[PDB]
């Protein structure tokens, strides 16, 4: 008797995923988050349009997803569908061509603990207003922006990823040896900050959000030597 | 967490989202409608089309979405998914070759008392007449005209949220500038 | 809306209704289905694909007994608005499209009134094929 | 309908529209596949592609949907929605685009010997 | 046919696809992965994306989907629908802008000893570095790298058919000439 499906239906035989995993209403979620960029595809000045392929990394803690190994033969990880767990809904909220989530729905991986990780790649098409003043010889800054499509900063809030040292990730990741530059832009710099706001009275509930500011600059030679 | 699974479970046992949500049916539901304009993609003069990026703020009460918090562990608001409620089917009447009516379904926040806010995100393709008489200084009025496509207003009744869209959140185009936007 | 709510209960469940099937007596009578086309807007026709783009309206009107009621007995209720997807349909497609999209764009609710007529007003957006003579 | 709706009632009961239709072990399934050219849209160069419009022809017979018509008031053939009986996976292998099905499921015509006529649209883009 | 549906209906009476299909939680499940390229349908050098027409043959063995062919008839092999079973959730880890994993679900072949056989297709856009400096008279070495996104080698092992593509079935190319293949 495989041990996976016990502890399957042990964790989700009375589990409701459009819940908050929080045991009082007025508690938070935390939410770890890395954005990994695998290519930027293009940015097309005509349509304003940054084409990027990324895979988001969101980390959180579910109680009732709770479970020892011991008393389970010794798993220690247990992949799911993520449509059976309650998710966070992290979204672009500053895509152009209206597709606002993940490009792909896999599996959520629950470890013992009430840990949880989703690892969705993505294909976004953001907005990029683009100076044009010393085009061709010109730099970008590309904003993504990532936020809970639902839920208010009281409910959800963000962290930055750590590294194994513990440093912070507080940047765009990306694995050296498997990126491939854009033939026409370069990516100098890449910060993350997680703002807070519209915690006024008068606003009401706070809101929060990631922005990723991608300073890109161009390669001009294509222009330098045909035009 | 387990008050709202219960709560949820309650509030959907017998209920109907095909019927409109009031106690009565010689009664009216109103329904507030608010435009946020995100940004302008793009005015395309040749087919007279503008595209926009908008949310489409709607407030109205559900007669049986209601609940006493006390009684649920103080639960006052939860997300439900739009799917599963009745909802107002606003259509862009004047739509080019876009979308009619919603298309992404967001979740609704719903209060205890049963106010429900729904803000979904679209884009809008209208089709907007283009007087090309001054082009390159040209002016042009485009409308976005929403309203409930099967419903008349003796069942449902739609009033603006505010004399004005609201541009509190949006991006600064580099081809056009918004002089004047009003909802009527 | 305890009386609509009532009056569907009736309507599909107490009588059972089947969507499946045709609003016909026996199978060999046929339903007489009413169609008009009201034009939103020509959005444009393209010469090179010979392509025309049209925004439309279409009026369809037919009879489904089963979808009878008194109004009396159900609170003075006259019409109804109902999900396509409860009812039988007509399916009516544009058949001289070019790009594959046979149906209409948005499925609105149908309109059901007490006496049996069910009139639904799909939008449409249709690219067509339109032939250019460009003597 | 109500004899078209027990008819469907009596033919359904018990079918797998996922199981080919072999009354014994070995049986092949005999399908006719014909083809109507509604348009020829176009023939692109530069990608190398025909686009064009169809109606497939599809015939076959499935003795699970055969009935006596004298039992069930002289019903002599049914139409019913693609989806809910065995199909075929007929596709068009050299598809340019990766799109290898109909346009439209639309609906079978089932007569009371067990034989299946479907004949949906398609829109082609196969590689030339 | 009877003899099937009663094979299937007792198959996927107490299935479950969220679990690996093996008896142990500690044995791996041994993927067979076989890439056939159909066509080469598009190298855009701009933006370094490679189109192809593959069909993606997995083999794989199935502990719970098996039946002896005598108490059903002597029915050896069936078809079913591959959304109904337990997958390995194969992702192209270079994708530019296509599709991650799998879209088109096909059929799988389930044979009585529980192997599987799902030969699906796909339209593969791969990233890859294009080197333009002896174009028209250059050589391109393209690569897709494929695995398995949520699981990893302790769970679930893959392993290639063959050394090269399978190039039997492929429509010659009108601008390129495919000199070396080979998987690693
Ligand atoms: C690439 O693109 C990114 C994104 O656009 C750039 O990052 C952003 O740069 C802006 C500057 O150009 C930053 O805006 C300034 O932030 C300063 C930080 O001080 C804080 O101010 C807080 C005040 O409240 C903030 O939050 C509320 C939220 O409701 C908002 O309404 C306010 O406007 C304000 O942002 C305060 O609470 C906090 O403790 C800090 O003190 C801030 O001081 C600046 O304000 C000066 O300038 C404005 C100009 O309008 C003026 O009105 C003020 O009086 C004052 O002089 C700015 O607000 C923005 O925060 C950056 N966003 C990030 C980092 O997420 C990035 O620079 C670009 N890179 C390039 C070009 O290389
Ligand atoms: C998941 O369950 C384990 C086991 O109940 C929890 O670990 C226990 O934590 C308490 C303190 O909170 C200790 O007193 C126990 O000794 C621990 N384990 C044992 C052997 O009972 C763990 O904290 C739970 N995780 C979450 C997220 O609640």
């Amino acid at each position: 008797k495989n041990e996976e499906l016990r502890l399957y239906h042990h964790l989700f035989n009375n589990y409701d995923p459009g819940s908050r995993p929080v045991r009082e209403p007025e508690d938070t979620v935390t939410i770890s988050l890395k954005v990994t960029l695998t290519n930027l595809i293009s940015l097309n000045e005509k349509e304003e349009t940054l084409t990027t392929s990324v895979w988001i990394g969101i980390d959180w803690q579910d109680y009732r997803l709770n479970y020892s190994k011991d008393d389970f033969g010794g798993i220690e990880t247990l992949r799911v569908p993520s449509e059976l767990v309650w998710l966070p809904e992290i979204v672009l909220e500053n895509n152009i061509d209206g597709q606002f989530g993940v490009a792909y729905d896999a599996n959520v991986l629950v470890y013992e603990g009430g840990s949880v990780t989703w690892l969705p790649p993505a294909i976004y098409r953001s907005v990029c207003a683009v100076e044009v003043t010393y085009f061709p010889f010109d730099w970008q800054n590309c904003s993504l922006i990532f936020r809970s499509q639902t839920y208010n900063a009281e409910e959800v809030e963000f962290t930055f990823a750590v590294d194994n040292d513990g440093k912070t990730i507080n940047k765009i990741d990306i694995d050296t040896e498997a990126y491939t530059e854009n033939g026409e832009w370069a990516i100098d710099f890449c910060p993350g900050v997680i703002r807070r706001h519209h915690g006024g009275a008068t606003d009401g509930p706070g809101e929060t959000d990631v922005i990723y500011s991608l300073i890109i600059r161009r390669k001009p030679l294509f222009y330098v030597i045909n035009i | 967490s387990e008050h709202e699974t219960r709560l949820v479970a309650k509030l959907f046992k017998d209920y109907s989202s095909v019927v409109r949500p009031v106690e009565d049916h010689r009664q009216v539901v109103e329904v507030t409608v608010g435009l946020q304009l995100i940004q302008l993609i793009n005015v395309d003069e040749v087919n007279q089309i503008v595209t926009t990026n908008v949310r489409l703020k709607q407030q109205w009460v559900d007669y049986n979405l209601k609940w006493n918090p006390d009684d649920y562990g103080g639960v006052k608001k939860i997300h439900i998914p739009s799917e599963k409620i009745w909802r107002p089917d606003l259509v862009l009447y004047n739509n080019a070759d876009g979308d009619f009516a919603i298309v992404k379904f967001t979740k609704v926040l719903l209060q205890y008392t049963g106010h429900i806010t729904w803000t979904p995100p679209a884009i809008f393709k209208s089709y907007c007449e283009i007087i090309v008489t001054h082009f390159p200084f040209d002016e042009q009025n485009c409308s976005m005209k929403l309203g409930t496509w099967t419903y008349d207003g003796s069942v449902v009744a739609i009033n603006p949220e505010s004399d004005q869209p609201d541009l509190s959140n949006f991006m600064e185009s580099g081809e056009w500038v918004i002089k004047e936007s009003r909802g009527w | 809306l305890n009386e609509e709510e009532r009056l569907i209960r009736h309507l599909f469940q107490e009588k059972g209704y089947n969507k499946e099937l045709r609003p016909v007596a026996h199978k060999e009578e046929s339903v007489d289905v009413a169609l008009a086309l009201t034009l939103s807007n020509l959005i444009s026709l393209k010469e090179v694909e010979e392509t025309l783009t049209t925004n439309v309206w279409i009026e369809h009107g037919w009879t489904d007994n089963r979808l009878k009621w008194n109004a009396e007995e159900f609170g003075n209720i006259s019409v109804l608005r109902l999900p396509p997807d409860m009812v039988w349909l007509p399916e009516i497609v544009l058949e001289n499209n070019n790009d594959g999209s046979f149906q209409i764009s948005y499925s609105c609710n149908v309109l059901v009134y007490h006496y049996g007529f069910v009139y639904w007003l799909p939008p449409a957006i249709f690219r067509s094929s339109c032939p250019i003579s460009v003597t | 309908s109500e004899a078209e709706g027990r008819l469907r009632e009596k033919l359904f009961s018990g079918y797998d529209s996922s199981v080919r239709p072999a009354r014994e072990v070995g049986d092949r399934v005999r399908v006719s596949v014909g083809l109507i050219l509604a348009q020829l849209i176009s023939l692109n160069e530069k990608d190398e592609e025909m686009s064009t419009k169809v109606y497939l022809d599809l015939e076959w017979t499935d003795y699970r949907l055969s009935w006596d018509p004298a039992e069930h008031d002289g019903i002599d053939s049914l139409r019913i929605t693609a989806e809910s009986v065995w199909l075929p996976d007929v596709v068009l292998l050299n598809n340019n685009d990766g799109n290898f099905d109909v346009a439209l499921d639309i609906s079978v015509v089932v007569s009371s010997d067990g034989s299946v006529r479907w004949q949906p649209p398609g829109i082609y883009r196969s590689s030339c």
